[PDB]
């Protein structure tokens, strides 16, 4: 209970601008499936979805949780998170796996 | 004799386990030892190699053997593909494979020396 | 026209050829006379050597010793007499059939075109035995070609019913053009300007046809383009053109994801199920993942349960009692010796032909080969009070373990060895499978069954026996404790016994010769001494003696 | 272990109605739909962020 | 006893199950041969 | 070696290929 | 052996501990009516 107390979620609730195609807003979501604030307007909820996946398909199955973080979040609050609540003790490196998408 | 430490080894179990379950005295004096068993037997009712593993122990006692079921086909993988029958059929085949590209390149470097030597005529 | 090919191009293409012709028992609609891809049909089914139709139609104007043919059911000589120079061209001499054509004319093509694609089209309206799909299937194969491929083509996917059409690349004239733009076409005629450019200028110049048609066969290529979805290709790059015919074979066919499985459990290949029939968007109904999973079992197909495995079948939630009943009597598959054994089992205890072999007697199976005073868990109370009152409280907590004992029993020694790798307590599972086919063994070789059969299960043992063996070996060198508590804990699954007993039931010498279990003998045998050198003087001085007692090295608590 | 944290963003992912649910064992399968937007997750990370 | 007098079509599919067997084991043979190590590295080697 | 060769006469392929597209490309400028 | 074996025991579908039953055949002729003999 305290993950959904500690960090936030983002909504989209907005004028719904049509842009190119008017079922599609700023957000890039469905029209009727609404429900930064800059041109969407967000407001700053209670985080909602966190837990553990069950991944079936492709070979073995595997474990992997998940905690959905609003992006302007502080990193202190996830570093404890993640020693705490997850378990998981500190590396001796961080390989990063940045390139093309 | 090819089997002789295999037979003695599993005759060594054999007693072994029989005289863990034997009582302590010796027969002649064994009256005395089920005595003490009848007794300790009235005791606790009208009034050795088999460990018996809690949950979480039990946890760990089947991950580590899942580790050494993966280790061991793992094992066996990279003896396979170590083997020299194997190791002589991939390059047999990659070898196949080589004749056919390199004779496809040597068409290809064909077809471009007529060009190259057409287009010095041009020039 | 006779044209060349690549040798190993031709030599994978035959034995795709044929191997997708064994394996469909199809007939082969190739033109018959010798002269292009026809020769290299001739050269397919000589690779082959080995029913397999091979229905040519040819005309018969063009073909060479016409007075030859002439007779009324009289088997004439037909020699492989080819001029060089003469405009007639004799047949291919191992075509299993063949048809001729007769307009009226001599050495003029065209004769036998209408009739093939009216004749193939009356294969396909006729309805199959099976029907999984829409009536006879029928595939395309094309290599090179001219404009009548294109046409052919288009006649081809534009029919009703909608045959698809494999093409070989590699081979130039319009195949080799089709395989060329269906890399580059998207959406059919989602085609970049210089690509086609480029392709029409090689239409033009490459294969030389003339530059004011070159539109036309161009926008009839795009008529083929937009039924792009029954073209397939074929680039080679092991992996022949039977992966191809067959991927065509249940593409076209209007036929349901359950069926296609059925179709690729038939034919035992696992490789097109795996590129196509497990694809995303592919809507599984409910149970028919389990129902092609039981199918697969009962006919033995280990690489179709490891891809069904890996799809999902959940084998927790699949495995209940009637299903692993179904998977004791089912009889699609190899032989056993289980009738035998259950008949031995009751008459014992106490055999209509009919008889449903029960999980109880499966179980009691299981007590009279395994010995001693093992007690199965299918005969223990509460799983007989489970049956009867019945016959997640069906369901098995480690399904990998009676799949193990199923294998094992019905003699699938592979089904057996797969189901080892996947689940928990596998060295109780190896030790127990050593056993049960040691014992099915001498159950064989007492009653004087087939050699082949008794030879081949003590075999199944010494294998397991091996496993277990070097399952052992492994845990030692990681861990030498854990392997101390691996190999003395209870198991309940396996009537309370450790895997020691287990190795000892089984007469595993090699088991018990290893540094682990003779630690453990070592260590259960001083007791709480640690009497180290030159013991059992000590151990007499100390009955003899018993103040020498109090002068020995005691272990710590 | 090996930690494999991926730090992907929550409005692109595949199935986020899947992803709902608190402290649950939510279903995930590898339905990659060729046409759409959405990337399904990679299968086997150990462990996941969504921004 | 041990002597049975098949027919004419037994004798004939009893003589194409000998052809069949016959072709089997000369492509056995020969496949053997092709996968023989000796034969193996000669061809690797030309 | 022979896993080296593989590689090395693939990369060896492409480029032949790409060097025969810029020669047919430059015999189309001449 | 599977022909030699099908034809030594003849009609006689005698399975296991054979021998002993054929002794006892011999010796108790009312003792082959609890034979387990073949089909045709």
């Amino acid at each position: 209970s305290w993950i959904e107390r500690a960090f936030y979620k983002r909504e989209c609730v907005h004028i719904i601008p049509s842009t190119k195609d008017p079922h599609r807003c700023c957000c890039g979501r469905l029209i009727g499936q609404h429900v930064w604030s800059i041109s969407k307007h967000t407001q700053l909820s209670p985080t909602d979805a966190f837990g553990t996946i069950e991944f079936q398909g492709g070979g073995h199955s595997n474990k992997a949780m998940y905690v959905r973080v609003s992006f302007d979040t502080k990193p202190d609050l996830l570093l404890h998170l993640m020693t705490k609540e997850w378990q998981l003790e500190l590396p001796k490196l961080l390989i990063s796996v940045h390139g093309g998408l | 004799k090819s089997i002789s430490n295999q037979v003695w080894k599993f005759q060594r179990y054999q007693l072994i386990m029989t005289f863990h379950e034997r009582p302590v005295l010796p027969p002649p004096l064994i009256i005395f030892s089920h005595m003490t068993m009848i007794f300790q037997h009235l005791c606790c009712r009208w009034r050795g190699l088999k460990l018996f593993i809690t949950d979480d122990e039990l946890k760990k006692v089947h991950d580590f053997e899942e580790q050494c079921i993966e280790e061991y086909f793992r094992e066996k993988d990279d003896r396979f593909n170590s083997s020299n029958d194997e190791r002589i059929r991939v390059t047999s085949e990659r070898v196949e494979n080589m004749s056919m590209r390199l004779e496809e390149v040597n068409e290809r470097e064909h077809s471009m020396k007529a060009s190259l030597q057409t287009v010095d005529i041009r020039l | 026209q006779n044209f060349e090919l690549q040798p190993k191009l031709k030599q994978v293409f035959g034995k795709g050829l044929i191997k997708a012709a064994m394996t469909t028992g199809a007939w082969i609609f190739t033109g018959g006379v010798n002269t292009g891809v026809i020769r290299h049909v001739g050269d397919a089914l000589k690779d082959h050597a080995s029913k397999i139709c091979t229905i040519g139609i040819a005309p018969w104007g063009i073909v060479e010793n016409q007075e030859d043919l002439i007779g009324r059911d009289v088997v004439r000589p037909y020699q492989t007499m080819s001029n060089p120079m003469s405009k007639l061209t004799v047949l291919n001499s191992m075509h299993s059939h063949f048809i001729l054509a007769d307009n009226g004319t001599t050495g003029k093509y065209g004769a036998e075109v209408k009739l093939r694609r009216q004749l193939e089209k009356h294969i396909s309206l006729q309805k199959i035995n099976t029907r999984i799909g829409q009536g006879v299937p029928v595939v395309a194969l094309i290599v090179e070609g001219g404009p009548n491929v294109i046409s052919i083509v288009l006649e081809y996917l534009r029919d009703t019913p909608p045959v698809p059409v494999v093409v070989c690349d590699g081979s130039g004239r319009a195949s080799d053009i089709l395989a060329f733009g269906h890399k580059y076409s998207e959406e059919g005629g989602l085609i970049n300007e210089s690509l086609r450019d480029q392709l029409l200028v090689t239409i033009q110049k490459t294969f030389t046809y003339t530059r004011t048609q070159a539109q036309h066969l161009f926008i009839i290529l795009m008529e083929c383009m937009k039924k792009k979805e029954l073209i397939t290709v074929f680039r080679m790059g092991h992996q022949d053109i039977d992966l191809a015919i067959l991927t065509a074979l249940l593409k076209g066919a209007n036929a349901s994801a359950p069926d296609q499985l059925s179709l690729a459990l038939a034919w035992n290949r696992v490789d097109i199920a795996r590129s196509q029939i497990f694809i995303y968007g592919q809507q599984w109904p409910v149970g028919s993942l389990e129902q092609a999973m039981l199918d697969a079992l009962v006919l033995d197909r280990v690489d179709f349960v490891k891809l069904l495995i890996e799809n999902g079948v959940s084998m927790h939630r699949f495995l209940t009692i009637s299903r692993l009943e179904e998977l004791y009597n089912t009889r699609h598959g190899p032989s056993n010796t289980l009738y035998h054994l259950v008949r031995d089992v009751k008459k014992r205890e106490y055999l209509p032909p009919d008889y449903r072999i029960s999980l109880i007697d499966i179980g009691l199976v299981i007590e009279y080969l395994m010995g001693g005073a093992y007690r199965c868990n299918y005969t223990r109370k509460r799983f007989r009070t489970l049956y009867h009152n019945l016959f997640e409280i069906n369901h098995f907590p480690f399904p990998f373990h009676e799949l193990m004992v199923w294998a094992v029993l019905m003699k699938r020694q592979k089904m057996a060895l797969f189901f080892w790798q996947h689940g928990e307590e596998a060295m109780a599972k190896a030790l127990v499978a050593c056993k049960l086919c040691k014992a099915m063994a001498h159950e064989a070789s007492e009653n004087d069954m087939v050699d082949d059969i008794s030879q081949e299960l003590n075999h199944n043992s010494r294998d397991f026996g091996q496993l277990a063996v070097e399952l052992l070996d492994q845990s030692y060198k990681q861990d030498e404790q854990l392997a101390m508590k691996l190999l003395t804990y209870e198991l309940k699954n396996w009537s309370n016994a450790t895997c020691l007993q287990l190795a000892v039931a089984a007469k595993h010498r090699d088991f018990i010769a290893h540094t682990c279990s003779q630690m453990l003998l070592t260590d259960m045998w001083m007791g709480r001494l640690r009497m180290r050198k030159n013991s059992g003087l000590k151990v007499i001085l100390g009955i003899l003696l018993p103040p020498s007692i109090l002068s020995l090295e005691f272990k710590n608590k």
